[PDB]
RNA sequence: GUCUCGAGCCCUAGACAGCCGGGAGGUGAGCUUAGAAGCAGCUACCCUCUAAGAAAAGCGUAACAGCUUACCGGCCGAGGU
C-alpha cells in the first residue's frame, strides 16, 4: 500500500530529478531525523527487525543519488 | 582446515549456548 | 579391477560362456559379453566383471558391462519405456502396427506405405496419436523407438517448415 | 588414441560431476524514456533478511513474463582439478 522508497525522500528533499552520476552529482540532501521518520512507514516492505536497520535500508537508495545527510 | 569454516563453526557453538557436518561439529562441543 | 553387482531379489541370472541371460517377472535377456581379458562370472547372489588389467581401455568396457548389466536387471523387472507422439500439419498420417512391423501410411501425403520391423519382443502400443514401445532388452526398445522416428526422415526439403512425423517424447 | 613422469591447488569439517530444493527483500535501483522493471544506453553498483542469492553472468519479451548463471543447502561418497 506504502509508496515507493525513491518517492518518499523527493518530498521532503524538494527535488524531482536525480542525476547524470550518483555520488559525484549532489542533488537533494537530508538529515537524520529526516530519515527515521521515513523508517517508521515501512514496516512490512522491510525486512528488518529493528528500526536500525530499517534506516540503513532507506539509506541505499539516497547516497546513490546525490542525497548527502547531515 | 579452512579459516571460514572454524569461523563458523564458533559462531554455531555461540548460539547453542545462548552445513549438516559443521552442525554435528558444534554439537560435539 | 573388480566390480560385484547385487541382483535384485525378483532377478534370476544365469550364464554360460561369454553369454549372460538375465531372467524377471518382466522377462528375460541374453547378452554376449566379450572383452579382452574381462571376466564376467554369476557367483551366487551376485554378478562379478574382474580384469587383471586395469588400463583406460579396459576400464572403458568394465564400466560399460557393469551398466548393461544393470539395465538388464531393470529391464526383466520394471521394464523400459520410450513414450512417443505423432505430429501432423496437413496430410493425416495414419500410423498403425501391422503383424510384427509399424506402419505408417500416407505420410507427408505419400501413396506408398513407410514401414520398419520391431526389434525382438519388444511391445509397441498405440492409443490415437500417442505411441509407448516397452520391453525387457533396452536394446531392442530404444533401437525399435528410434527406427519408428527415423521411418519419417526427411532429407530433400527445409525440416523446419516440413515437420510431419512421430517424435521420442520421454525416454526413460 | 594410449602408456610413463613431474609440479600447483582442492578434498570425509565431503572435493569434481550429476540430481533435488533455495535462488529472497527495501525496489519495477537513478539517470535516459510513452516505456525500459538483471540484461537498448549513461552513472553508480550501495544495505536488510540469511545458510546462500549480483544495482545481475547468459538466453528470452515491444516492455513485462518466462529459463537458467552466479552464490547456499541437501542427496551421493573418493579421489579430484
Ligand atoms: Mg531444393
Amino acid at each position: 500500500g506504502v509508496p515507493p522508497t525513491a518517492e518518499l525522500i523527493k518530498d521532503e528533499a524538494g527535488f524531482e530529478t536525480g542525476s547524470g552520476e550518483p555520488q559525484e552529482d549532489f542533488v537533494a540532501d537530508l538529515s537524520v531525523d529526516q530519515v527515521k521518520q521515513i523508517a517508521e512507514q515501512k514496516h512490512p516492505d522491510l525486512l528488518s527487525y529493528d528500526l536500525t536497520n530499517a534506516a540503513k535500508e532507506v539509506v541505499g537508495t539516497c547516497t546513490s543519488l546525490g542525497v548527502t545527510i547531515e | 582446515i579452512p579459516e571460514w569454516k572454524q569461523e563458523e563453526v564458533d559462531a554455531i557453538v555461540e548460539m547453542i549456548e545462548s552445513r549438516n557436518t559443521l552442525l554435528e561439529r558444534a554439537l560435539d562441543d | 579391477p573388480r566390480v560385484e553387482l547385487e541382483i535384485p531379489e525378483d532377478v534370476d541370472a544365469e550364464q554360460d560362456h561369454l553369454d549372460i541371460t538375465v531372467e524377471g517377472d518382466n522377462g528375460s535377456v541374453t547378452r554376449r559379453l566379450w572383452y579382452p581379458d574381462i571376466d564376467v562370472s554369476v557367483d551366487g547372489d551376485t554378478v562379478v566383471i574382474e580384469s587383471d588389467e586395469d588400463n583406460a581401455k579396459t576400464m572403458s568396457t568394465i564400466g560399460t558391462f557393469q551398466s548393461h548389466i544393470e539395465n538388464m536387471f531393470h529391464g526383466v523387472t520394471e521394464g523400459w519405456e520410450y513414450g512417443m507422439e505423432v505430429f501432423y500439419s496437413h496430410f493425416p498420417m495414419q500410423v498403425n502396427v501391422e503383424g510384427d512391423e509399424v506402419v505408417i501410411e500416407n505420410f507427408l501425403g505419400e501413396k506408398a506405405p513407410r514401414r520398419t520391423t520391431i526389434h525382438g519382443d519388444t511391445d509397441v502400443e498405440i492409443d490415437g496419436e500417442e505411441l509407448t514401445v516397452s520391453g525387457p532388452d533396452i536394446e531392442a526398445v530404444g533401437q525399435t523407438a528410434a527406427d519408428i522416428e527415423q521411418l519419417t526422415r526427411i532429407n530433400d526439403k527445409d525440416v523446419r517448415v516440413f515437420q510431419d512425423g512421430v517424435y521420442i517424447t520421454r525416454k526413460p
